[PDB]
């Protein structure tokens, strides 16, 4: 049978309101149908997260579909056709035995940062990272990303792409984010909020003018000071370096086929084709055996 | 599907879209309600103000997410 290995997580919002493992699915872009034929499987996330970046033939004689579209699904309750997660790609099963770079022990699932080190974190040790940053105001705002963390261990070009995977907050502290986040997009684009208790309603005033009124009907309604935020006036105003070596995600080969009993990998790619031509079987490298549904689901690809 | 736009003030507005919607669609749409004009919307998810000619869908906005409005004078 198809082994219950999983690459995927996602976050279910409903019922399961977690981080759950996910399954992989795949269609036509064009019909959204599921009759795209891929060409080659997907190796890599970019694989899966890219768009027309997979290519292959759609069944159906009505399409001139071309590109295959990547969804994901829960991996723990009945999904509707209409229930798509969305996919945390950072996350990933620790099969090499690394060690969380704050808490140095073994455990699994990990986020793995994309610094130069690929660097590693328990979703434990990652939580109490963002929990601490987000409240001490330490999350970055990149006008052109949003708001988000790089590297705990501060490498550089690190910053997290998938703004989702501060989901990891749980739902208070995400909610918060996605507050702090607007908050902090306003102040650092020069704009005010509301000084004014109960209101704080963000405000982007025109760049040079010190006179903000917070004003449909949906103002303050309070004038005010962009600069001393008070009623304007025409006055004046008032981590261990050995644990970081020990958490890199990188610090098999060929295996025999289970018929032509040929040793054989591409890639991440677990869907393996015995070369041989009496043989020329679709096998599981991991589950280890044809490759079916279940096996494409939990881990078309690893990582 | 159905999102929130939440000003900071608290004040949530809910919104009936899909993800092939626009921002600029969306903001139209608030516009259909509250009566602000695209003009002077300024929408915000995850900390980043959202760009008119990207859907929902390519920032990854969940069913029954939450989004958040700035206005510009
Ligand atoms: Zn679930
Ligand atoms: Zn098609
Ligand atoms: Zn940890
Ligand atoms: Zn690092
Ligand atoms: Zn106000
Ligand atoms: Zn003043
Ligand atoms: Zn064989
Ligand atoms: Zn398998």
């Amino acid at each position: 049978g198809p082994s219950i290995y999983n690459s995927f997580y996602v976050y279910c919002k409903g019922p399961c309101q977690r981080v759950q493992p996910g399954k992989l699915r795949v269609q036509c872009s064009t019909c959204r149908q599921a009759t795209l034929t891929l060409t080659q499987g997907p190796s890599c996330w970019d694989d899966v997260l890219i768009p027309n970046r997979m290519s292959g033939e759609c069944q159906s004689p009505h399409c001139p579909g071309t590109s295959a579209e990547f969804f994901f699904k829960c991996g723990a309750h009945p999904t509707s056709d209409k229930e798509t997660s969305v996919a945390l790609h950072l996350i990933a099963t620790n099969s090499r035995n690394i060690t969380c770079i704050t808490c140095t022990d073994v455990r699994s699932p990990v986020l793995v940062f994309q610094c130069n080190s690929r660097h590693v974190i328990c979703l434990d040790c990652f939580h109490l990272y963002c929990v601490t940053r987000l409240n001490d105001r330490q999350f970055v705002h990149d006008p052109q990303l949003g708001y988000s963390l790089p590297c705990v261990a501060g490498c550089p070009n690190s910053l997290i792409k998938e703004l989702h995977h501060f989901r990891i907050l749980g739902e208070e502290q995400y909610n918060r984010y996605q507050q702090y986040g607007a908050e902090e997009c306003v102040l650092q684009m020069g704009g005010v909020l509301c000084p004014r208790p109960g209101c704080g309603a963000g405000l982007l005033p025109e760049p040079d003018c010190r006179k903000v009124t917070c004003e449909n009907g949906l103002g303050c309604g309070f004038a005010f000071c962009r600069e001393c935020k008070e009623a304007y006036h025409e006055g004046e105003c008032s981590v261990d370096e050995r644990a970081a070596e020990q958490a890199r995600w990188e610090a098999k080969t060929t295996k025999p086929c289970p018929r032509c009993h040929v040793p054989v990998k591409n890639g991440g790619c677990m869907h393996m084709k015995c070369p041989q031509p009496q043989c020329r079987l679709e096998w599981c490298w991991n589950c280890g055996c044809e490759w079916n549904r279940v096996c494409m689901g939990d881990h078309w690809f690893d990582v | 599907m159905q999102i929130f736009v939440k000003t900071l003030t608290g004040k949530t507005i809910t919104l009936e879209v899909e993800p092939s919607d626009t921002i600029e669609n969306v903001k139209a749409k608030i516009q259909d309600k509250e009566g602000i004009p695209p003009d002077q919307q300024r929408l915000i998810f995850a900390g980043k103000q959202l760009e008119d000619g990207r859907t929902l869908s390519d920032y990854n906005i969940q069913k029954e997410s939450t989004l958040h409005l700035v206005l510009r004078l």
